[PDB]
């Protein structure tokens, strides 16, 4: 049971506060310590509880490994081979007149993100729009971006670790107490880049979807939390992110940044069901990143 | 709280509790008996009419409390200092911390130009009498009268201010003994002798 | 040039309606930011509340329930309004301008600042005390010259009740030798002060030196001449 | 602790070997597959 309350404030409550009752070392005497949870990691039940207790047992991911997508290339054994294709104009459909034999694939870092395409390969020369059934609005549509479009994100809270042992060996790691101001973590995308690729993508658009026609951007219909936020890792932590500033678009036939607001989770279930849970550990300091966006994934709702 | 520092030297002034966020500390100078006067806002923005010898910690810093430093410390300085935290974890502090008082050494010592009158004419035939005795001008302060009525001391009816300086090292005291017509005219004389330090000034005073 | 003068009864019964003017001399009171700020003895300074016009007003979380701000924009100055006072609320009210700062730390757009006031230009100050006794006006005896070359003459202000009391010299005429002395509180209830002046003995004159004196609680304006 | 505990409680969570193992030093022959 969490004994939870705000974060020390002076306004819209995110964090807790949250003292509890644990096992120490010894099977004996139990402990008073405190943590300290993002509001999507608890849940209350008339005092709170971890939002995963009601669902499945948990386990911490361990501080040394990296969760940093290094390239990896895929392979065939003997008697069998790999083919890449090499010309610039591809839906990924159809015959190639360009096709070139390789042994193993160029470096793919395993970006696990939602909505929008991080760390991929650019496209050539104009950006592709790669879609199974661009008649039916049941298949996603794949976007590539020919020039990167730069995005910043700080987890600007110099946070602490604390390291209450709930042993004999085990140990769980926590949040100590914030260094410093208590902010949220922001994506930043310049307004700049972000203007001459959207209208890119729609010239590409009215090849698919008529001529002299209107294409309008919206955020996400509803439903759970990953399909409407923009998940990513970077630095540990996982980010959440608000892309209804990202797509807030009408077009027509014919100097600043735009930031996006980011919460925060330590306790996921990734891939839709496999692997449990995973209470990423905290992470100390002001983390900071830039990533590439190469591509987009968009869905078509069922004149305009 | 008090601080001591030589003339010429630097002066450093503690106030408020430990930064938890960033701040905007806001000191203010009070003279003993005048009103306090605006020193430095925003942490280390002096305002016009205060010299660049006065800076305060900057405000950016997380643990650190709000700090005065003040540079060719001089005897007019030595005034009374308060603080305002402003912190971003804090609610609004309404109540100043609590003072921090500034005291330049080497003034260094001053003899009290103590003064003795008697009685009015004009008291006497409202049938009151009363012995005042101003001490002013001494440093320290720090003293103690005693009455004399000739060679006897005199216990009750005593009434000693409590010293208090003027923007100086000037200390003001007065002592006064509160008599009767009858008594005034009996002794042959009134003595009023303040001890200061080491020393002990005394004057008397005698009937007509 | 900016001028501030807080003017008050000087004295309130326990649990009555304290009611302040804070007149206001070279500017107006629609532009600026207004506070008062009261101290006790030997205390540190208490935020009471400031006040602006459209309808901008804020209070102490401490005295909420009691205290009412006003500004006169007709007669150009600042009212108090304290209510249900009690021994604790005697100290000196200050009135002074206010101007305001934006501490921005975080992003800005995210709300991530703070506004901060700080007072720049004060005022004199008016000493308010609380008291269930009735006021009494002093008694003014002058103090007889005596003996060098200079000489040592002077006033003095006998049972009065409350503080203060504002001793000039020839009706502010004579500044230099002039030591106004702290009163004493008698076992009585009654504080009683005074004030010299050194002139040089060649005063023959007659250099008619006349102490004004002025007790605002009680009204009472005695001139004292002191002659030898 | 200030009673007693286990030597490695602050520090190593804890096995019991099994009683029907031996601990007895047996000859090993190490060897290579062929090609070497
Ligand atoms: C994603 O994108 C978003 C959106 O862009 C972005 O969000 C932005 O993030 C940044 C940082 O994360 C954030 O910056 C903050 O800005 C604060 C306000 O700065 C702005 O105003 C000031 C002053 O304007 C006021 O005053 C004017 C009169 O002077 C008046 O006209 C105005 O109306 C207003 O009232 C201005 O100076 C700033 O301009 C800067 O930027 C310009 C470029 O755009 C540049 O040309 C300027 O020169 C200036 O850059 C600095 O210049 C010198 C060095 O060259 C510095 O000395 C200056 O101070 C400038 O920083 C802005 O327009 C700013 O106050 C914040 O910095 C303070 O706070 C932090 C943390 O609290 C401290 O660590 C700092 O030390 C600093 O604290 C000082 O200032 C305060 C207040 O004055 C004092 O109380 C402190 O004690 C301290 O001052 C004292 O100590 C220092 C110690 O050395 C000493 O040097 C001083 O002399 C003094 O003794 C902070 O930087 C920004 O607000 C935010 N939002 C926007 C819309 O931009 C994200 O970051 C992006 N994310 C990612 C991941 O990329
Ligand atoms: C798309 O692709 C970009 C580019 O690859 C990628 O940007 C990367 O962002 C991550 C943040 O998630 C960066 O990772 C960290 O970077 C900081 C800064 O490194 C400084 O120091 C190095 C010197 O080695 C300089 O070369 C560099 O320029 C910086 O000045 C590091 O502090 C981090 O190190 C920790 O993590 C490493 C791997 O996770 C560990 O090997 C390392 O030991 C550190 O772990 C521990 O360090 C401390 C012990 O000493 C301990 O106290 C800590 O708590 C921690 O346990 C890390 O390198 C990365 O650098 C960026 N890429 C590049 C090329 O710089 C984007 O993230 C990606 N987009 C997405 C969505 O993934
Ligand atoms: C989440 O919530 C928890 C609540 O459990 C917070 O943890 C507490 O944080 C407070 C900070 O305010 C801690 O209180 C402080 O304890 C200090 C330690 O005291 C030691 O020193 C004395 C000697 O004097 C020993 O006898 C004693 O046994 C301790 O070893 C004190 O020094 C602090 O006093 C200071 O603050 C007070 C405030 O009124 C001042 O008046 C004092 O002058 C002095 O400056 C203070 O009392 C408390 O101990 C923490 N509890 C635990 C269990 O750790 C987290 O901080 C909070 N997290 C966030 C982010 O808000
Ligand atoms: C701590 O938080 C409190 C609020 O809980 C802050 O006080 C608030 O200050 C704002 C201005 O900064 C006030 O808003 C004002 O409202 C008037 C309308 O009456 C408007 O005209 C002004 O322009 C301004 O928007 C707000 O009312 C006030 N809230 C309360 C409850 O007093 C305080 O500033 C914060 N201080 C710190 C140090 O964090
Ligand atoms: C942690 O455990 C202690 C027990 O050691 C809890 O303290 C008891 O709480 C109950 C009600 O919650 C009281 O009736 C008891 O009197 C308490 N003291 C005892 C049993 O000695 C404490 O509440 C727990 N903290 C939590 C759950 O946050
Ligand atoms: C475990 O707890 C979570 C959170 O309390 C439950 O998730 C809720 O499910 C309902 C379904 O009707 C939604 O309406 C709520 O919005 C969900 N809550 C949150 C915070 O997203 C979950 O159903 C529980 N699982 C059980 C009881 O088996
Ligand atoms: C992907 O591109 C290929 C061309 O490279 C498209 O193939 C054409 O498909 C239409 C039917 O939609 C046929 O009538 C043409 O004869 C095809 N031409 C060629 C050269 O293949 C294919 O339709 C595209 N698919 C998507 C989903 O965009
Ligand atoms: C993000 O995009 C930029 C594009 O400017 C990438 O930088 C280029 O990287 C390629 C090879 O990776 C080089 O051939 C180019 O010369 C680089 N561009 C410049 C201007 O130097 C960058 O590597 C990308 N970062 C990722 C994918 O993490
Ligand atoms: C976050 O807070 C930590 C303290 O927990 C800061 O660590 C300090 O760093 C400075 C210099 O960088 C050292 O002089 C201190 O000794 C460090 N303190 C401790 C306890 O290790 C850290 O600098 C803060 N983060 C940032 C970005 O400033
Ligand atoms: C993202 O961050 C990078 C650096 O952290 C920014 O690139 C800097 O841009 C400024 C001008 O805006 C240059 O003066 C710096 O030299 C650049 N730094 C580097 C390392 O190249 C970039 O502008 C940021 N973009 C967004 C959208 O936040
Ligand atoms: C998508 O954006 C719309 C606004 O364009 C959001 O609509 C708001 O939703 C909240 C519910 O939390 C309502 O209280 C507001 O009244 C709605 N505003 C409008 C203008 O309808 C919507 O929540 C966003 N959805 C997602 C998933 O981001
Ligand atoms: C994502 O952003 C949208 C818009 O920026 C947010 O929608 C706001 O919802 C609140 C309801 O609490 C409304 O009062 C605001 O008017 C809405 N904004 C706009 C522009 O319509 C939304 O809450 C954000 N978060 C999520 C999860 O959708
Ligand atoms: C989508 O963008 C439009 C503008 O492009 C936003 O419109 C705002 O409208 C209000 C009044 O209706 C203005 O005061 C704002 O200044 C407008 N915003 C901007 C950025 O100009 C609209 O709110 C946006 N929708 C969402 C959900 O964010
Ligand atoms: C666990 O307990 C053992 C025994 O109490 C600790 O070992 C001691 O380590 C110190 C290091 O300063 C030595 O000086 C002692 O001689 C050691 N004790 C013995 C019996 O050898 C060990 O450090 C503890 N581990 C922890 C607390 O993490
Ligand atoms: C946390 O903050 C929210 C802000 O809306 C508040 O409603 C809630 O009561 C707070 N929780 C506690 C335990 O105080
Ligand atoms: C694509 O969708 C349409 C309508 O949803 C369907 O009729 C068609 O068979 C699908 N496949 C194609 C066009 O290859
Ligand atoms: C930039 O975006 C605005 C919408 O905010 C749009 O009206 C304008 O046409 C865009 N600029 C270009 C060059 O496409
Ligand atoms: C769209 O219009 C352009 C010129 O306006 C033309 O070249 C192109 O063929 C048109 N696309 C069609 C008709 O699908």
């Amino acid at each position: 049971t969490l004994q939870c309350t705000n974060v020390t404030n002076n306004m819209r409550g995110e964090m807790k506060n949250c003292s509890f009752n644990m096992t120490t070392e010894l099977r004996d005497k139990k402990q008073k310590v405190y943590s300290l949870f993002w509001r999507l990691d608890v849940v209350q039940i008339n005092e709170y509880r971890l939002i995963n207790c009601n669902t499945s047992a948990c386990t911490q991911a361990c501080p040394k490994v990296s969760f940093e997508p290094i390239p990896i290339h895929y392979c065939a054994p003997a008697g069998f081979a790999i083919l890449k294709c090499k010309d610039k104009k591809f839906n990924g459909t159809g015959p190639c007149p360009s096709v070139s034999t390789v042994q193993c694939t160029h470096g793919i870092k395993p970006v696990v993100s939602t909505q929008l395409l991080l760390n991929g390969s650019l496209a050539e020369e104009e950006v592709m729009i790669r879609s199974e059934n661009i008649t039916n609005n049941a298949k996603n549509i794949l976007v590539q971006f020919n020039t990167p479009v730069q995005i910043n994100c700080t987890r600007p809270m110099n946070m602490t670790r604390k390291s209450i042992r709930i042993g004999p060996g085990q140990a769980f790691y926590a949040l100590g107490d914030i260094i410093g101001d208590i902010r949220q973590a922001h994506c930043n995308v310049s307004k700049a880049t972000w203007n001459e690729t959207l209208g890119k993508v729609v010239k590409q658009l009215r090849k698919h979807f008529g001529n002299n026609t209107i294409i309008r951007f919206a955020n996400s219909s509803g439903g759970d939390l990953e399909v409407t936020t923009h998940s990513f890792n970077c630095g540990g932590e996982f980010f959440y992110c608000n892309t209804s500033g990202l797509f807030n678009s009408t077009w027509i036939s014919n100097n600043d940044s735009i930031t996006l607001p980011c919460r925060m989770k330590q306790i996921i279930n990734m891939w839709q069901r496999i692997g449990q849970c995973m209470y990423a550990p905290p992470i100390q300091g002001v983390i900071r990143c830039v990533s590439n966006i190469t591509g987009l994934i968009l869905t078509r709702d069922g004149t305009t | 709280t008090f601080v001591s520092v030589a003339p010429g030297q630097t002066a450093r002034i503690t106030c408020g509790e430990e930064s938890l966020g960033s701040r905007s500390v806001i000191w203010y100078q009070q003279r003993p008996g005048q009103a306090p006067s605006l020193i430095i806002y925003n942490n280390n923005d002096r305002p016009s009419g205060i010299p660049d010898r006065f800076s305060g910690s900057p405000g950016s810093t997380f643990g650190t409390t709000a700090t005065l430093t003040i540079t060719s410390v001089e005897a007019g300085d030595e005034a009374d200092y308060y603080c305002h935290i402003w912190d971003s974890r804090r609610p609004t502090n309404w109540v100043f911390g609590e003072g921090t008082t500034l005291i330049v050494l080497s003034q260094p010592k001053a003899a009290p130009s103590v003064t003795l009158f008697p009685p009015s004419s004009e008291e006497l035939q409202a049938n009151k009498a009363t012995l005042v005795c101003l001490i002013s001008d001494f440093y320290p302060g720090a003293v103690t009268v005693a009455w004399k009525a000739d060679s006897s001391p005199v216990k009750a009816g005593v009434e000693t201010t409590t010293p208090s300086k003027q923007s100086n090292n000037k200390y003001a005291a007065s002592s006064y003994l509160s008599l009767t017509p009858e008594q005034w005219k009996s002794h042959k004389s009134y003595s009023c002798q303040v001890t200061h330090e080491g020393s002990t000034v005394e004057k008397t005073v005698a009937p007509t | 040039q900016v001028h501030l003068q807080e003017s008050g009864p000087g004295l309130v019964k326990p649990s009555e309606t304290l009611s302040l003017t804070c007149n206001v001399s070279g500017t107006l009171v629609r532009d600026n930011y207004w506070s008062w700020i009261r101290q006790p003895l030997g205390k540190q300074p208490e935020w009471i509340g400031y006040v602006h016009d459209s309808g901008d007003t804020n209070y102490n979380p401490s005295l909420k329930s009691r205290v009412h701000l006003s500004l006169d924009k007709s007669k150009n100055l600042v009212s108090l309004r304290l209510t249900g006072v009690t021994a604790a609320d005697s100290a000196i009210y200050y009135c002074a301008t206010t101007k305001h700062g934006r501490r921005i730390y975080g992003v800005v757009a995210f709300k991530e600042w703070f506004t901060y006031f700080y007072m720049d230009v004060w005022g004199k100050g008016t000493s308010v005390t609380v008291s269930s006794a009735s006021t009494k006006g002093p008694s003014v005896f002058p103090l007889a010259p005596s003996s060098g070359g200079t000489a040592a003459l002077g006033c003095l202000v006998k049972d009065y009740f409350p503080e203060p009391v504002t001793v000039s010299w020839n009706s502010g005429a004579l500044t230099s030798g002039v030591h106004t002395f702290p009163a004493v509180l008698q076992s009585s209830g009654l504080y009683s002060l005074s004030s010299v002046v050194t002139v040089p003995s060649s005063s023959l004159g007659t250099q008619t030196y006349i102490c004004n004196v002025n007790h605002k609680p009680s009204n009472t304006k005695v001139d004292k001449r002191v002659e030898p």
